[PDB]
């Protein structure tokens, strides 16, 4: 477990070709494959390799070693910037092993892990009303005269944009002042008398009606949700020692 | 000491004297200098008093000697500081520090609990490992993330400068309005338009102070950035910079997933904590 | 009576914006506010005498409602008009809680017992002043910084970082302050006072409104052993 | 036609137009607003320096808003220039002008300006904005429509 | 579990399904300057939609019926939906206008079209099931939702009361009395928020000529109940509540500071909260563990 995060911390610092510590790094994670080598050798020759397979932590070590020793052969053949981006995500998913070393880490995961499969289908349904608030708001707001909060990033004029914008309102990050932006009336633009689509300033009431109900609904009931989640799953895997 | 009348009286001194210490400031006396004999007054007077507890206490009690010690300590200090010897402004008030925890006396009555002790101490040494648990949970996702800033987004120096600023010229009218990220590559990032060029400030000789704390320069300041941003303060932001200064799918996928993952899920780990801290207390007392 | 109460706190938050050039210390909304607070002295004074002084103070409404009628009869000292004691003038709007006896009873369910609740508010007082106190002695001596020159600022900074709102600013223009020799401990602390208000404090306000909402595990046990035409009818 | 270049030679006044703020005419300036017409037109030539060096300071702060083809469907910078112009020269001459061939109310332009104008974020240093744009005109409750200006639109 | 899984539904059910979803991605790619009116591109998928759902309804309306029968197409809030959705695509596309005012007939229309996604709800018992448990606490959340009204009439009244007109400060720092704000100054513009260069010694930041205008700040005043409570609103999301804060405290005087203050405590601190524990109570007894 040890070796296992030193490997991990030798990550602190970006790989890079031009940066030369990259050079004596990426050399000093090859000895540790080696020597995690041996800790699946010694576990494939202690046991019969039927047992080690049995086990499906060791199958993910000896996914992840075989991964590393590949890594390893084709660094000292290509020696470019690909070789040090699969080293450094084969330290990752090495990195990522330890959950299982741990006992309350591995409970604590397993915890996460329930609680997002069983949250699947409200998700869905958060997803389906963002979309439609999306579709609503390109409908609304799709060309609305740059402001306070919208710009290049905050905007409306396409779907995708829209629900980017509606998932930050999900985290409340200054929704009110996005809010305001598309309050935006005359003398602040030029109105249209024949097409929405040729103006540059929204709808005062829409984005009201809009931006409240969008966050009482999203923020203040369906997270609970996913809290109530969370606390039910960790009752049930969750336990230490029992009186 | 005999008295329920003297515990009163030390209770309502306890909140006196945090108040005192609230009281005094520079700045204070600076716009009511007649507080500052008002401060010393009340600090000398209920000092007394706690010297004589400390007296008949001869015939737990450590940390009323350390408050009285405090007390006399920052009598002193005051009586050198109101002699003017010493600067007002000096940072010698900081023997004042632990004065404000006397508050805790005020409620020591609710604290002292005579039934089966035993069971209160069990139930926070269980939310304590429940807590510790969590914790090494948290630090562990967080130490994840930051390795991953630091690896995917490199540094957030880059910027679009006028045309022909110089070295050691940068300065305000410099920048574009407002002022925008870049990236060196021509094909990812942000694109300066003509009458500006991508640049790094860092190289023009801008401080990293200057420059602002937040990047994934290194392990410690990802994992910084990290933990901002898992409190939901300023994630849109640094992901906008990064958006600007990197390959947009990195950004999405990072700034998406930690979102999902540390802002949610993990913090809501405390509330169940906290909750099973509470069906505890239910099932060993069944009258709180 | 609970008509009345509704139609006078209606005409007080009438009293909108009109313009600079005509508002005076007489208006027409102060005379309704005197017209209200001498129909509510009128039944307070009545009720007395109907109960007996003993009588009408021995249930806790009607305390509160003698709290006030004093307080809305200093509001109307003409010194003493649109000053904090409007706050007086605004409460009687919760006498109108009384019109539904499923939000009382509700009321009294999530609010649960007092002492909890109670305590909780009391303790994250104490630490929030204990908090401040400590913030402002270790900063108010250093120099270009405002936000802890004086208990009231450190205070308004220390609930800043409760609410989470620009608490990294507060966070960054503190170590701007300090010297980058002590910026990392300052850091530490801003960090571990934020982790602790954010993660247990506030699950504590969560754990607390949830153990008000759930059953008692005697009534459970009581109502686990008690408990062992369409559209068409047109 | 004749943009005024010397201040001596000028003294129709109907026909000797400013250098920086053409739109106007010495005769209107000479109506609402030898040594003497000397002074007046040293005066005359000082306010358009003084709007010529403004308008440069508001040109080179539009340039570096790099949002300037994205931030309205039904505005460009050019008319923002145009309007911020107009707005300026008439600030520094508040006269009627007679001898143009359409014509609105000057005060007008100051709308144009936050009609076809970016919104500038003012800095948040020392007042606190609230997101209120740089360039304003209507104040509070205030009623904002007088004399009358060129329609150079 | 494939085998369970395609027996979820009815073939029928499958085929609205996709076609839905078909629908959806076609209407993803429409747009400001895309629009499907003009766009013949886009108007297969809306064809096609509309063709489905009218041989779906046609074929259930006389196997169950809209009304006075034992089993119903219309029955509950899930038929309302379904039919109103239906209506609304097929008006839509009988009409199929080419110009939309701003704040129009047309506008609400395209608007209303946009709940099409909503259908999957109902087509997915799963889906079925979650909205009736988040439901199922209705009354709880009205009543919380009833106590945080009455805080925010409270507060908006007596914000009303003592701050109406007195936010209004001239733009211009500089000048302090109402009278002395006309003309133009000069206003310096935001560069930078997060960099903290520092002005050389004879050097002005950027910034530009505007006019002095006595105008209140744009995202909150305290002119009339309906500001005030909308200004509240906004409070207790806690964004922006430090700007009010500042705001109250320097241009109507700092004692106000505890006006503010003490609604966070009472409206984010606890009422918020009351939320959480009411979904979370009603989830564990939906869940059957709540006794
Ligand atoms: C499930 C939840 C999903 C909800 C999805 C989206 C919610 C969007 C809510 C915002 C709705 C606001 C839309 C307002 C559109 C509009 O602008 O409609 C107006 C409101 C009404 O205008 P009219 O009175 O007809 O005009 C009068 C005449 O000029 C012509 O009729
Ligand atoms: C507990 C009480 C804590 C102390 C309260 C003091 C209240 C009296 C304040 C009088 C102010 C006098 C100094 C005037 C001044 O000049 O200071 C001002 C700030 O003071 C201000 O208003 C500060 C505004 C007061 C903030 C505290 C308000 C109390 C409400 C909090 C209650 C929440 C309870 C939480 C747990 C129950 C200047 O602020 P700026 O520099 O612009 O930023
Ligand atoms: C808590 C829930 C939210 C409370 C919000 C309370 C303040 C919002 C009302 C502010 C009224 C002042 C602004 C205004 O003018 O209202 C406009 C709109 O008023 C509204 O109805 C919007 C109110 C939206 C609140 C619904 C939010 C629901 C959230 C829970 C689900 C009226 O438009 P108009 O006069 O120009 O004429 C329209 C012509 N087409
Ligand atoms: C993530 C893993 C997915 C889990 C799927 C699953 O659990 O299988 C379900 C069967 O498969 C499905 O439900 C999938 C059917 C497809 C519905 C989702 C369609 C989404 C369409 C999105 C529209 C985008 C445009 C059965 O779930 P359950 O409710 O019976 O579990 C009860 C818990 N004890
Ligand atoms: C406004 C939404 C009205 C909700 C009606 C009450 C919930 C309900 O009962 O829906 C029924 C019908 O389910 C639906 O059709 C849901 C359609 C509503 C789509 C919009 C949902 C909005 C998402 C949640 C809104 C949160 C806002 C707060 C479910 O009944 P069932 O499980 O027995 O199904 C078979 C009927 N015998
Ligand atoms: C109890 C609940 C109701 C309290 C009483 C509501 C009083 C609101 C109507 C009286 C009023 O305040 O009039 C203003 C209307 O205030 C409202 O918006 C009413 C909102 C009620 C919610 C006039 O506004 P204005 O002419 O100055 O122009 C407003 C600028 N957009
Ligand atoms: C323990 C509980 C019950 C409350 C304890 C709170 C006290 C510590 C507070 C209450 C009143 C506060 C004082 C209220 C007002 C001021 C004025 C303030 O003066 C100014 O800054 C204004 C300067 C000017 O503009 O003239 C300095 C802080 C001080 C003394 C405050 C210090 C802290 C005090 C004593
Ligand atoms: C609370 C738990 C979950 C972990 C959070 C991490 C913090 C405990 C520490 C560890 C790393 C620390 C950082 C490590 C490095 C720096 C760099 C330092 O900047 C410099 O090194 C420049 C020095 C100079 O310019 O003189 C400022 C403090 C900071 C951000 C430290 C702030 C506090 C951090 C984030
Ligand atoms: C069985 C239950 C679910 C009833 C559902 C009925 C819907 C099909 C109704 C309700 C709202 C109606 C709409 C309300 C308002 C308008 C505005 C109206 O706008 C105009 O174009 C007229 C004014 C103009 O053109 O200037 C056109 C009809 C329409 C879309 C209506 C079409 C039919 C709708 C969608
Ligand atoms: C479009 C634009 O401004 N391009 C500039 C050019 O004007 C300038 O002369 C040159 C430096 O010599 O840099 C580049
Ligand atoms: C602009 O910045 C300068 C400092 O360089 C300052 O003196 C001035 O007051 C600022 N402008 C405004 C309107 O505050």
């Amino acid at each position: 477990a040890l070796l296992v995060l030193a490997q991990s911390v030798l990550l602190s610092v970006k790989w890079d070709v031009e940066d030369p510590v990259t050079v004596p790094l990426a050399t000093m994670s090859v000895v540790f494959t080696f020597i995690f080598v041996l800790e699946v050798t010694m576990k494939i020759i202690a046991m019969s390799p039927a047992g080690f397979w049995q086990s499906r932590r060791n199958r993910y070590d000896l996914l992840v070693t075989s991964l590393g020793v590949v890594w390893v052969v084709l660094h000292f053949a290509l020696l470019n910037a690909y070789t040090y981006m699969m080293g450094a995500c084969v330290i990752v998913f090495r990195f990522f092993s330890i959950c299982g070393k741990h006992v309350t880490l591995k409970m604590l995961l397993l915890t996460v892990v329930v609680s997002m499969y069983k949250s699947f289908f409200i998700i869905v349904g958060m997803f389906l009303l963002l979309l439609c608030y999306a579709f609503a708001g390109v409908v609304l707001f799709g060309t609305v005269k740059y402001g306070e909060n919208i710009n290049r990033h905050a905007n409306f004029s396409s779907a995708g944009k829209a629900i980017t914008v509606l998932f930050r309102i999900v985290t409340g990050e200054d929704w009110n002042k996005i809010m305001h932006d598309c309050m935006v009336q005359p003398p602040f633009c030029t109105p249209d008398e024949f097409t929405y689509w040729a103006t540059d300033c929204g709808n005062y009431a829409g984005a009201l009606m809009y931006f409240c109900s969008f966050y009482v609904i999203i923020a203040y009931i369906m997270l609970n949700l996913l809290v109530a989640i969370i606390v039910e799953n960790f009752s049930l895997f969750y336990s230490t020692e029992e009186d | 000491i005999n008295k329920p009348w003297v515990h009163s009286l030390l209770r309502i001194c306890a909140i006196i004297s945090v108040i005192s210490v609230c009281m005094n400031t520079p700045m204070t006396f600076e716009h009511y200098p007649p507080l500052q004999y008002v401060t010393f007054t009340l600090d000398t007077l209920l000092m007394f008093l706690y010297t004589a507890e400390m007296i008949a206490k001869m015939h737990w009690c450590v940390f009323d000697g350390f408050m009285v010690f405090c007390l006399w300590v920052s009598l002193v200090l005051q009586v050198f500081e109101i002699a003017d010897i010493v600067d007002q402004m000096s940072p010698w008030g900081m023997l004042r520090i632990p004065r404000p925890l006397i508050m805790i006396r005020a409620f020591r009555i609710y604290f002292r609990f005579e039934l089966p002790r035993t069971r209160i101490t069990n139930i926070l040494k269980r939310s304590g490992e429940q807590i510790w648990s969590v914790s090494i949970f948290l630090l562990f996702f967080l130490l994840l993330y930051g390795i991953l800033g630091v690896q995917m987004f490199g540094t957030f120096t880059y910027h679009c400068v006028v045309n022909d600023t110089k070295p050691g010229n940068v300065t305000w009218n410099s920048l574009a309005i407002p002022d925008t990220h870049c990236s060196p590559e021509l094909e990812e990032g942000y694109q300066c338009p003509p009458g500006f060029k991508c640049m790094d400030l860092e190289d023009l000789g801008l401080s990293r102070q200057e420059l602002g704390y937040s990047g994934f320069n290194e392990i410690g300041t990802s994992i910084f950035t990290v933990y901002e941003a898992a409190s939901q303060e300023g994630w849109v932001f640094l992901m906008y910079r990064a958006i600007d200064s990197f390959p947009r799918w990195r950004s999405y996928f990072y700034f998406i997933t930690l979102i999902f993952f540390l802002a949610w899920l993990v913090k809501n780990v405390f509330i169940a904590v906290i909750i099973e801290t509470f069906a505890e207390i239910r099932v060993q007392f069944q009258q709180m | 009576i609970l008509s009345m109460v509704t139609v006078d706190v209606i005409v007080a938050a009438s009293n909108y914006y009109k313009g600079e050039n005509f508002r005076r210390q007489y208006d027409e909304f102060y005379l309704a506010e005197v017209a209200f607070t001498v129909l509510f002295d009128l039944e307070a004074l009545l009720k007395i005498w109907c109960l007996g002084f003993t009588g009408y103070i021995s249930s806790s409404l009607h305390k509160f409602e003698l709290l006030l009628v004093i307080g809305t009869t200093l509001h109307v000292y003409p010194d003493l008009y649109h000053s904090q004691f409007t706050y007086f003038q605004v409460l009687r709007v919760v006498r109108l809680i009384k019109i539904s006896p499923a939000l009382e009873d509700f009321v009294y369910k999530i609010f649960g017992p007092g002492k909890k609740l109670g305590s909780l508010v009391v303790f994250t007082a104490s630490l929030l002043i204990v908090m401040s106190a400590i913030s402002l002695q270790m900063f108010c001596f250093v120099e270009e910084l405002d936000r802890f020159t004086t208990f009231p600022r450190a205070f308004m900074s220390m609930f800043q970082i409760l609410t989470q709102e620009g608490w990294v600013d507060v966070m960054d223009q503190t170590l701007n302050a300090v010297g980058h020799m002590w910026a990392p401990v300052v850091a530490i602390y801003f960090i571990l006072y934020h982790l602790f208000a954010t993660l247990i404090l506030l699950s504590l306000f969560v754990a607390v409104i949830l153990d008000n909402l759930e059953l008692d595990e005697d009534l459970k046990k009581l109502k686990q052993l008690k408990q062992s035409p369409l559209r068409l009818r047109i | 036609c004749f943009t005024v270049e010397n201040a001596d030679a000028v003294c129709n006044l109907s026909d000797f137009y400013l250098s920086f703020c053409n739109s106007y005419t010495l005769w209107e300036l000479f109506s609402g607003l030898m040594t003497t017409c000397r002074q007046c037109v040293e005066a005359y030539q000082d306010y358009d320096h003084h709007a010529q060096e403004k308008y440069e300071e508001f040109e080179s702060v539009l340039h570096k808003y790099l949002q300037s083809e994205e931030y309205s469907v039904k505005s460009c910078p050019e008319d923002c220039k145009i309007v911020y112009k107009a707005w300026l020269c008439s600030q520094y001459f508040e006269v009627t002008q007679f001898n143009c061939r359409k014509t609105i109310p000057c005060k007008q332009y100051c709308l144009e300006v936050q009609t076809r104008c970016p919104f500038i974020l003012p800095d948040n240093d020392e007042v606190i904005y609230g997101g209120l744009s740089s360039f304003i005109c209507t104040g509070l409750y205030e009623t904002f429509l007088e004399p009358e200006c060129c329609d150079v639109r | 579990q494939l085998y369970d899984l395609l027996g979820l539904v009815t073939y029928l059910d499958w085929v609205m399904i996709i076609v839905t979803i078909c629908s959806c991605i076609s209407m993803m790619f429409e747009s400001p300057f895309r629009r499907v009116m003009h766009a013949p591109t886009l108007q297969i998928a809306e064809y096609v939609f509309v063709i489905f759902m009218s041989i779906e309804l046609n074929l259930k309306i006389m196997a169950d019926g809209l009304f006075f029968t034992p089993t119903a197409v219309i029955r509950d809030f899930g038929g309302v939906m379904d039919i109103f959705i239906y209506l609304v695509s097929l008006i839509f596309l009988c009409w199929m206008p080419q110009n939309v005012p701003a704040e129009s007939g047309a506008q609400l229309l395209m608007v209303l079209r946009c709940l099409r996604p909503l259908r999957i709800f109902k087509l997915v018992p799963q889906m079925r099931k979650v909205v009736r448990e988040l439901f199922s606490g209705f009354k709880e959340i009205f009543l919380v939702s009833i106590l945080l009204l009455t805080l925010m009439l409270v507060f908006a009244s007596f914000g009303v009361q003592l701050f109406a007109g007195k936010l209004a400060k001239c733009n211009d720092p500089n000048i302090i009395r109402r009278e002395d704000c006309n003309g133009i100054f000069r206003i310096n513009v935001s560069v930078s928020k997060n960099l903290n260069l520092k002005l050389r010694p004879g050097e002005k930041k950027p910034g530009f000529w505007v006019p002095r205008v006595w105008a209140n700040p744009r995202n909150f005043n305290f002119d009339n109940v309906g500001n005030a409570m909308l200004a509240l609103f906004e409070v207790l999301s806690l964004k922006g509540w430090v700007e009010v804060r500042d705001v109250i405290i320097h241009r109507v005087g700092p004692i106000h500071g505890i006006y503010i203050h003490v609604f966070v405590f009472l409206g984010c601190m606890i009422g918020l909260t009351l939320f959480v524990g009411v979904v979370i109570a009603n989830f564990n007894e939906n869940k059957g563990t709540a006794l």
